[PDB]
RNA sequence: AGGACCGAACCGACUAAUGAAAAAUUAGCGGAUGACUUGUGGCUGGGGGUGAAAGGCCAAUCAAACCGGGAGAUAGCU
RNA sequence: GCUCGCCGGAAGACCAAGGGUUCCUGUCCAACGUUAAUCGGGGCAGGGUGAGUCGACCCCUAAGGCGAGGCCGAAAGGCGUAGUCGAUGGGAAACAGGUUAAUAUUCCUGUACUUGGUGUUACUGCGAAGGGGGGACGGAGAAGGCUAUGUUGGCCGGGCGACGGUUGUCCCGGUUUAAGCGUGUAGGCUGGUUUUCCAGGCAAAUCCGGAAAAUCAAGGCUGAGGCGUGAUGACGAGGCACUACGGUGCUGAAGCAACAAAUGCCCUGCUUCCAGGAAAAGCCUCUAAGCAUCAGGUAACAUCAAAUCGUACCCCAAACCGACACGGUGGUCAGGUAGAGAAUACCAAGGCGCUUGAGAGAACUCGGGUGAAGGAACUAGGCAAAAUGGUGCCGUAACUUCGGGAGAAGGCACGCUGAUAUGUAGGUGAGGUCCCUCGCGGAUGGAGCUGAAAUCAGUCGAAGAUACCAGCUGGCUGCAACUGUUUAUUAAAAACACAGCACUGUGCAAACACGAAAGUGGACGUAUACGGUGUGACGCCUCCCGGUGCCGGAAGGUUAAUU
């Protein structure tokens, strides 16, 4: 649930947490960890490459299973974690076999649910099965592009998709962004939608909060001067110009979709 | 097995000094100036031979040449390795 | 107040040192140059 | 609990008066569990870097570092 | 040598880094030392640094570096796989005393430990480039158990006072002891043991994981400290022999108890929070190829082994970074009285008086003290000074986002002695007595020790938070919501950032950015995400598309290479 925190301090005033209990409380399924260390948003040059990334705290990589070729083996879910490298919530599942594996937790998902991959495979949230499988109107997320591939689209804390059509080899999906676009019928898909769906309401609440989360703070470049950034200089405050990016391109509104490759499997862009 | 004549080219010379004759009347331990390469069991096995005396146990260290000054000119003496060689007791040496 | 050289030997050795002048070409040429020069001191190294 | 309070270390540098000091002193001053501070090592290189942005900082040097070279640049000027 | 004075969370002690002989001894005083110099971190000569257990080396890896092939690139070269390097992190082992002019966990004395070989007898499944476990990990908070350490008493030794008193409830000093081995406690974690099966762990697995079934509630792991031993020892106040006045040799009492107590240890624990918290080896374990009655494994016992390099000295400084015998510099140690305290004052241990002195006692300058009467009249401006200053209790407005404002404001008490109470409330806790699955056990018990805070009565002073230390307060108002950041060295702000808001792009080989490219970041993320731009908590809000941009359109006009 979301909390308002009280202001007792200035900083904790406008605080509101998401509060899940259901998460567990202890340390994660180590087997699936792995190191991954912070860029600074730098890349083998040296050189930043993407701006305002920096600190934030120690993360391990949490091994999330977005391939889910467990085919005909049931799983149940042990239990739901934070998992620090994403907005929603994973699932610590355990197949019949003995293994045990990490999952985008769904909306309805909790301990004790039973899951199942395969063709086979019943149509209930958490369950992954082809897309040609899937009933046409369903809501699913985690959707592979390519078959064998691996879950690409809907992975964030409550997304989903629409199929919305299956015209022979591909189905039409309707994406988070309103685009519609077409993926082959023989990708993967689970069903339901993706589990955290009020991290939207979470609210900061003071610098640090962002600091932590590893966002270095942004300089408008209409503070700057002419040699840093388009928009710099002027005495006072001026802004004589078109909006651009510190690279001066146009920012408010000029499109930069440049795939000609793709863009046979866009139905309709967004809007 | 130490080759004999890598024994005899190990010992360089005995070492006087107040500290050294203490050593040898009290703890039965000879002071000696070694070849800077030579190791532990190296020197002790020409100890050994050489002056005909058992040994218990080498001690060693490196000392440091002095930087010096002939008028005007600066220059360096060689480094050499001293050897604390302690002799089973009742070992007299001459 | 904090003066400009703060020494470290190893840092020292990393940064200027024989080796790090052996590895890339530059490097190379600054110890022709050097040995040209007659230096005595080709490089940092003690 | 807290980018919570008072306050030493530690980090800074608002006022004041005054070469031991190429930016210090003393008296006061701000922060002091954090967007903190600090050691060791690492990476980013010059129209390039980095920049909570002052054209700041990049070895007491910065609206384009230093070293060497073109080079005895050119100087209707002194 | 005796006085005086200063530091004492340092101006003491020990290291790292950095320096590189500055260490110690003798000797010299030209130069160096802001003066003199017999002295010196100066000159000259000699001496001095001892390790299986400290550190490096070594095994393991992080960020990162290099990188066979490889991909890419006019050349140079770039990126990068396998690999290999890379500590600031992980990985076996030593303590006490004695000694040098100068080293010492390194020498000596005592008492230990480690992990390798080799050989043994005893046994008998060993075997990795592979599987599993472990190592292995955050912040804050809270206690409880401890010790370091300190205080008092006891004990032991010495003393009987240069001036009134001082054989006592008097004075001074000492009262220390390790690692190791044994014990396995306060406490923390976890259910154990056996059997059966199984699409999992790149193959196999007796291991891990998962299913069942049986049976017992104690099983294991961890763990400070204490106790015992170590120790008939060592050390020991000071006494006693020699004396090159430096010291050397002999000798040696007591060596207990209580209380208090860390920020150190149990604790890599526990509780909790979200921002969700290295790696690999060592270590344990499982098997595979293999080998097969051999090797290898573990078992004790014997022997050999532990090489190499560092070890002096300075290290908040006269030895490092600052041209100087001139501010900066990470870690560890942390006594007493008062105190909340690592603040502050005075002291201990220890270390210093800052390498020119001697006079004088003009102006003027600096740094301080006090000041009649006035009390901001000063001045751009109360700049600077002065003032406030503690604990407890009473009391506290507007406004408010209901948290604040607020230590608002303002007041009262405060010393010492006695009594309450030959020391209370509390804390601690010995004997005795009882229980007991027997121990570092549980009950009862209260000796002794320690010990606030208050009330009442008296008492001194001008003054009792007496020194050092230690808020000035209130009223209206602009700006910025707030904590933050900034022009190293004239600007700390109303500037930047900020949480929040909005627009816009981006469907993943994302947009974008660095890269002739390969590739890398974005992101091991996927529209509840990422990028760009503006605005900038919160509250109430927020006409013009002509111009220039952008988006969409494509009927016509015009229009490249080409032909």
């Amino acid at each position: 649930a979301v909390v308002k925190c009280k202001p007792t301090s200035p900083g904790r005033r406008h605080v509101v947490k998401v509060v899940n209990p259901e998460l567990h409380k202890g340390k994660p399924f180590a087997p699936l960890l792995e190191k991954n260390s912070k860029s600074g948003g730098r890349n083998n040059n040296g050189r930043i490459t993407t701006r305002h990334i920096g600190g934030g705290h120690k993360q391990a990589y949490r091994i999330v299973d977005f391939k889910r070729n467990k085919d005909g083996i049931p799983a149940v879910v042990e239990r739901l974690e934070y998992d620090p490298n994403r907005s929603a919530n994973i699932a610590l599942v355990l197949y019949k076999d003995g293994e045990r594996r990490y999952i985008l937790a769904p909306k309805g998902l909790k301990a004790g649910d039973q899951i199942q991959s395969g063709v086979d495979a019943a149509i209930k949230p958490g369950n992954t099965l082809p897309m040609r499988n899937i009933p046409v109107g369903s809501t699913v997320h985690n959707v592979e592009m390519k078959p064998g591939k691996g879950g690409q689209l809907a992975r964030s804390a409550g997304t989903y998709v629409q199929i919305v059509a299956r015209d022979g080899a591909y189905v039409t999906l309707r994406l988070r962004s309103g685009e519609m676009r077409k993926v082959e019928a023989d990708c993967r898909a689970t069903l339901g939608e993706v589990g955290n769906a009020e991290h939207m309401l979470r609210v900061l609440g003071k610098a640090g909060a962002a600091r932590w989360r590893g966002v270095r703070p942004t300089v408008r470049g209409t503070a700057m001067n002419p040699v840093d950034h388009p928009h710099g200089g002027g005495e006072g405050r001026n802004f004589g110009k078109h909006p651009v990016t510190p690279w001066g391109v146009q920012t408010k509104g000029k499109k930069t979709r440049s795939n000609k490759r793709t863009d046979k499997f866009i139905v309709r862009r967004r809007s | 097995m130490i080759r004999e004549e890598r024994l005899l080219k190990v010992l360089r010379a005995p070492h006087v000094s107040e500290k050294a004759s203490t050593a040898m009347e009290k703890s039965n331990t000879i002071v000696l100036k070694v070849a800077k390469d030579a190791t532990k069991a190296e020197i002790k096995a020409a100890v050994q031979k050489l002056f005909e005396v058992e040994v218990e146990v080498v001690n060693t260290l490196v000392v440091k040449g002095k930087v010096k000054r002939h008028g005007q000119r600066i220059g360096r003496r060689s480094d050499w390795k001293k050897a604390y060689v302690t002799l089973k007791e009742g070992q007299n040496l001459d | 107040m904090k003066r400009t050289f703060q020494p470290s030997v190893l840092k020292r050795n990393r940064s200027h040192g024989f080796r790090a002048r052996m590895a890339t070409k530059n490097g190379r040429q600054v110890l022709a140059r050097r040995r040209a020069k007659g230096r005595a001191r080709l490089t940092v190294s003690k």
